[PDB]
């Protein structure tokens, strides 16, 4: 199959930013009729992705001008004049010149802003869930910058893996920083049979873990 | 305008098929191709393949030629994607786009596919206290289907909430909510989550106490 790669994986971006993509097939997209089918989408969460660009460099109908598409062969890129808050999203590209059709793996766009270290937050079951006899221990890592990041549980001294289910949030609205919630599930039964619970929050922002406890 | 309606959201018991539904309108049927699209949560768009009504030739990318047929009914301008033998990697989006041959393509607006065999269920809520600022959550779990609505203080405290993604656990949903107030409002002031669900028709709430 073609071979569709983009980059960067992510670009932050200012409003009022140049902006720059690229778009690289593993081999030729030329169609035998002679046509490059590739396309250039937007998708913003929870809707269907929007189509930007068709034929290399042609705007769809209705898209604003700061949007521009070129390319020939195997190289393409598409370039925004003066990035706006609607423009952030997932960009992909398609190529639809050899079956099967092959999409890019995505481009976010998103805010760029000052590193923020995650403001961590511990806690255990609720006595209410206890009393039904179920278990979670619940760790916030909120409000940080860039959206990588990485969460390890630990019970008594010792990592923990199994149970553990992560949710992450889009970029907020108000301060263009990223959450993050883990919670490790357990049985009441083994809960009650350790001590100190511990998750650990590892971000760029810093060299060690920020680290959060509590003893039952 | 071209105009594809796509069907609503299916809730699917692991094991059984679904059939999806593609109406199109604004063309000429018979001569545009659709194509189907597959999105996880989270995830890139995978080509699924494409089908002409026209003349009912297709073609299925490889990776779903097990799990994908594509059929038509041209006597109300309806194709169909039917999917079988649903596994927890087939739920997702589905898009359904159209075009004619040489000329862009219209995207539908997607059809959710959720893979469980739970029944309605209305969630747990419970209150998450700590051991300037405090934060305080709400863990709301065990419920089915999507969505619930969560609130603090019934709406009046907005800003400095996280309300994250729910996320499927043996069949059955869980989600937390965090909240953000100065140590100078909690404890002396009432923080209470809101949890509606509507498909269960209930709605409860939960103080947040000190431990
Ligand atoms: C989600 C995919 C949306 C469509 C992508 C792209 O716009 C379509 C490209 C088409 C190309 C690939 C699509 C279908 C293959 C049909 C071959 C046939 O006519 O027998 C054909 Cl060759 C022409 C061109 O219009």
């Amino acid at each position: 199959d073609v071979l569709m790669t983009q980059t960067p994986l992510s670009l932050p971006v200012s409003l009022g930013d140049q902006a720059s993509i690229s778009c690289r097939s593993s081999q030729s997209i030329v169609h035998s009729n002679g046509n490059t089918y590739l396309e250039w989408y937007l998708q913003k969460p929870g809707q269907s992705p929007k189509l930007l660009i068709y034929k290399v460099s042609n705007r769809f109908s209705g898209v604003p001008d700061r949007f521009s598409g070129s390319g020939s062969g195997t190289d393409f890129t598409l370039k925004i004049n003066r990035v706006e808050a609607e423009d952030l999203g997932i960009y992909y590209c398609l190529q639809g010149s050899h079956v099967p059709l092959t999409f890019g793996a995505g481009t976010t766009l998103e805010l760029k802003r000052a590193d923020a270290a995650p403001t961590v937050s511990i806690f255990p079951p609720s006595s209410e869930q206890l009393t039904s006899g179920g278990a979670s221990v619940v760790c916030f890592l909120n409000n940080f910058y860039p959206k990588d990041i990485n969460v390890k549980w630990k019970i008594d001294g010792s990592e923990r893996q199994n149970g553990v289910l992560n949710s992450w949030t889009d970029q907020d609205s108000k301060d263009s920083t990223y959450s993050m919630s883990s919670t490790l599930t357990l049985t009441k039964d083994e809960y009650e049979r350790h001590n100190s619970y511990t998750c650990e929050a590892t971000h760029k922002t810093s060299t060690s873990p920020i680290v959060k406890s509590f003893n039952r | 305008k071209v105009q594809l309606q796509q069907s609503g959201a299916e809730l699917v018991k692991p094991g059984a098929s679904v059939k999806l539904s593609c109406k199109a309108s604004g063309y000429t049927f018979t001569e545009y191709f659709i194509h189907w699209v597959k999105q996880r949560s989270g995830q890139g768009l995978e080509w699924i393949g494409w089908f002409y009504p026209g003349s009912g030739s297709l073609n299925y990318n490889g990776k779903f030629k097990d799990k994908a047929t594509f059929t038509a009914d041209k006597s109300s301008s309806t194709v169909y994607l039917e999917l079988s033998r649903l596994t927890s990697e087939d739920s997702a989006v589905y898009f359904c786009a159209s075009h004619a041959y040489d000329k862009e393509p219209y995207w539908g607006q997607g059809t959710l596919v959720t893979v469980s065999a739970a029944k309605t269920t209305p969630p747990s809520v419970y209150p998450l206290a700590p051991g300037s600022m405090v934060t305080l959550g709400c863990l709301v779990k065990g419920y089915f289907p999507e969505p619930v609505t969560v609130t603090w203080n019934s709406g009046s405290l907005s800003s400095g909430v996280h309300t994250f993604p729910a996320v499927l656990q043996s069949d059955l949903y869980t989600l937390s909510s965090s909240v953000t107030v100065p140590s100078s409002t909690w404890p002396s002031e009432t923080v209470t989550c809101n949890v509606a669900h509507p498909a269960s028709s209930t709605k409860v709430d939960k103080k947040i106490v000190p431990r």
